[PDB]
DNA sequence: ATCAATATCCACCTGCAGATACTACCAAAAGTGTATTTGGAAACTGCTCCATCAAAAGGCATGTTCAGCTGATTCAGCTGAACATGCCTTTTGATGGAGCAGTTTCCAAATACACTTTTGGTAGTATCTGCAGGTGGATATTGAT
DNA sequence: ATCAATATCCACCTGCAGATACTACCAAAAGTGTATTTGGAAACTGCTCCATCAAAAGGCATGTTCAGCTGAATCAGCTGAACATGCCTTTTGATGGAGCAGTTTCCAAATACACTTTTGGTAGTATCTGCAGGTGGATATTGAT
């Protein structure tokens, strides 16, 4: 009765943080899920290529970061880059 | 007997359709067209109804966006009436040619 | 199986008022008489292109049923990515 | 046992993202930081759109975000618009916009 | 005293440049611009010679194709003269605006 | 006799490009419009090439950087590698 | 030993194509026929372009294919033009083409 | 020093088969090499997605074939497919 | 119309920048063979949801009328094409050095790999709720006069 | 400007589709811990090939003139918007059954080494040639009268 993952629950958590009294229709959630997969595929792809171009067999947070700068416009790139650095820095000290 | 002038109802319809999101082509006729076209590629196909709805959302967004480009081509010509030359121009510039 | 109706001229199922409505959503105020055939023609090209790739995915998978995903991937291939149907 | 998400301070599933990078055939090797950074970009981006879409919903005196609100949110924002420049949001419709010359009188 | 009419040398030029493939912007001024624009992204950059060439080839192919669309836009408005609003329309419809 | 670099993209040069694009007659205002359009074109491409340079930790922009930049702007170029 | 190119009847290197598929991260596994098939497709298309580009060279009174001839071959062929619709051939120039309304009034 | 592979020699061979008296300039050869790289990437790319969509671990000639039908226009697709099928036969039916 | 200016066509010529033939060599494909793991077709069948249909619900087709838009016509004035040449920017080619790229090296972090715990998905079953679509009924908008 | 048709804007208002809530299960995540391998960063340097600049080259800035193009104005004609009217076609809710997809079993084919032969790329070297420009002279195209 095969299992199908979505980002739904994570989208819902984040929604509660930013608008604690606002809901999301299942269609809007479907679109949110499509958007996360879409962006995921677009960053991983850029990352994939970027690594191939540089003869690297490893995708690291560094390839992810260049991918983010290639893919996102101006101000979203700036913020995504801080958000990502911050999570990795935090992550590094936490084991 | 009361008469709105030509243009008036049309501006009212623009506001009305620009405000809403429902599909504007009737479902069944669209569904038949999809089946006619598909059958000419391959006989004995079935369709998930969500397949047909996906094609309908895609086609309707494609036509609305084309009509916008077409409107701009007409206005460039200093007309307010869209014509086949306007659509042909828009499609040529877009690279569909 | 016994009999199944013949599909023809379904393009005319895209009526004058339906096309007019679409043009309204796209901001169009005045429509020349010949727009309706042109639009039908354009739509048919659009559909042929998407259905062909969708059906190709279908046959590749060895199904007789065209899925939402078949369509969603055909759209992505043609640079007309669609959100809202699993894709 | 703290999830790798909580270690990085994220709602988004770092575990999931790490896995998907491998199954995804992107490179021979995935660095440990990569799913972390990626999951945070993903979370950031979805926060940005939910904020904006939430506002459109409120502006419309609605409590639930529907596809129309995501479309208003994306098309009214220069950067989201360009990022989803080649994307169609089903049941989004369009922005009210009528060209000047089409308006009556003078 | 001899004088060709307006448009006569223009046509002669169209034919000449449509026959050939050499770059039509002088290399040095193009290069300076490239380096100037690059300076805003990172300081103290050097450029492979072939890298500037690539950018020139790309930029000239782009502008030549844009002028074709521009020219169709002008002609759509029943003019034979290209104007900025023609460039504007082409770019808006190409999806660059 | 100082002059902006962009103005180094001269009228006759822009005239030639238009000519290859089959343009017969040119309004005076087009030359500035073109320079602006080139500038945006080059900014978008160079921005991406430079990003490829920085990733590779070089100080030289390579043909490949540019080729890859062009490929991702959907303006694939053949003739310089890749 | 006999090379897979010769077995396949191909000039194009089945070995290389095979290796490039593995190292290109396209899937965990690559079937034995796939590089044969692909090499053939690549050879075919190379032959079709060279055919037409050779001709364009002949027409222009020349024996050495330059990029100009590659361009002429591609843009005068409906199908090759569509496949390369988003490609720029360096040093290709354009097709000779003037809009009729610009032609001098006879 | 480091090895730089190219399709040049194999492109030269095919040229000699098709116009034995016709040569090719460097720049033209460089374009042809890009062409071959570009088409490879495009076909392998599409084959990759097909395999993924169908939850398969292997890119087989079947995926190459479908990729070809997705990417090439009609007549170009037709000949490519037959050239491909023909070569997989010749390869099978030879010790 | 003839006519003269000046562009364009072609046949031939030749130096040289870039094509080419030939040798020597090597690291890294590329192949062949042997030991081993597994992806996915096959063979079966649970069960979701697709084609199909009857009745109900509402949009479409059609023809008449004329408002106002488009396209034709003319025109005057504005604006860009043509014009020729020496100043001055670009092109060319020669030359120190910066940095890309080749090589060696060595460990922080990669994968693998086995038991251990956790959790996201779904399925079964239940109550709650945001808002669509109906309503009447005060507030514009439009167009004739 | 003022009067009257009809669209529009709210506000409230009941049904209800879809959203939200628990309690149970569980396979597959996700984590954990050790054993094992290596990607690529780090540091040293050789030699392309890049920035610079001198001398050499040759394109463009320049202002004037006026041809012919653009945009303004006018207007007849006819196409397309509006609206009335008559009724067909789509939408909706219900149901056997096709085919998708869930689980399990099994081997032809893939991966993984190892060891063996080869080839494509490189580099030194010398040798070759297609064709860009040059020339010279006939012939065509354009614009003047
Ligand atoms: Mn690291
Ligand atoms: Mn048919
Ligand atoms: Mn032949
Ligand atoms: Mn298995
Ligand atoms: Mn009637
Ligand atoms: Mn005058
Ligand atoms: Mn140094
Ligand atoms: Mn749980
Ligand atoms: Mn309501
Ligand atoms: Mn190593
Ligand atoms: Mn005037
Ligand atoms: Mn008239
Ligand atoms: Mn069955
Ligand atoms: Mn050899
Ligand atoms: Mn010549």
């Amino acid at each position: 009765k095969t299992r199908k993952e979505s980002y739904a629950i994570y989208v819902y958590k984040v929604l509660k943080q930013v608008h604690p009294d606002t809901g999301i229709s299942s269609k809007a959630m479907s679109i949110m899920n499509s958007f996360v997969n879409d962006v995921f595929e677009r960053i991983a792809g850029e990352a994939s290529r970027l690594a191939h171009y540089n003869k690297r067999s490893t995708i690291t947070s560094r390839e992810i970061q260049t991918a983010v700068r290639l893919l996102l416009p101006g101000e979203l790139a700036k913020h995504a880059v801080s958000e990502g650095t911050k999570a990795v820095t935090k992550y590094t000290s936490a084991k | 007997p009361h008469r709105y002038r030509p243009g008036t109802v049309a501006l009212r319809e623009i506001r009305r359709y620009q405000k809403s999101t429902e599909l504007l082509i009737r479902k069944l006729p669209f569904q038949r067209l999809v089946r006619e076209i598909a059958q000419d590629f391959k006989t004995d196909l079935r369709f998930q109804s969500s397949a047909v709805m996906a094609l309908q959302e895609a086609s309707e967004a494609y036509l609305v966006a084309l009509f916008e480009d077409t409107n701009l081509c007409a206005i460039h010509a200093k007309r307010v009436t869209i014509m086949p030359k306007d659509i042909q121009l828009a499609r040529r510039i877009r690279g569909e040619r | 199986k016994r009999h199944r109706k013949v599909l023809r001229d379904n393009i005319q199922g895209i009526t004058k008022p339906a096309i007019r409505r679409l043009a309204r959503r796209g901001g169009v105020k005045r429509i020349s008489g010949l727009i309706y055939e042109e639009t039908r023609g354009v739509l048919k090209v659009f559909l042929e292109n998407v259905i062909r790739d969708a059906v190709t995915y279908t046959e590749h998978a060895k199904r007789k049923t065209v899925t939402a995903m078949d369509v969603v991937y055909a759209l992505k291939r043609q640079g007309r990515t669609l959100y809202g149907f699993g894709g | 046992a703290k999830t790798r998400s909580s270690r990085a301070g994220l709602q988004f599933p770092v575990g999931r993202v790490h896995r998907l990078l491998r199954k995804g055939n992107y490179a021979e090797r995935v660095g440990a930081g990569a799913p972390v950074y990626l999951a945070a970009v993903l979370e950031y981006l979805t926060a940005e759109i939910l904020e904006l879409a939430g506002n459109a919903a409120r502006d419309n005196k609605k409590t639930r975000i529907i596809p129309r609100h995501l479309q208003l949110a994306v098309r009214n924002d220069e950067e989201l618009n360009k990022l989803l420049g080649r994307v169609t949001i089903a049941q989004g419709g369009v922005l009210p916009n009528i060209q000047s010359v089409l308006l009556p009188k003078k």
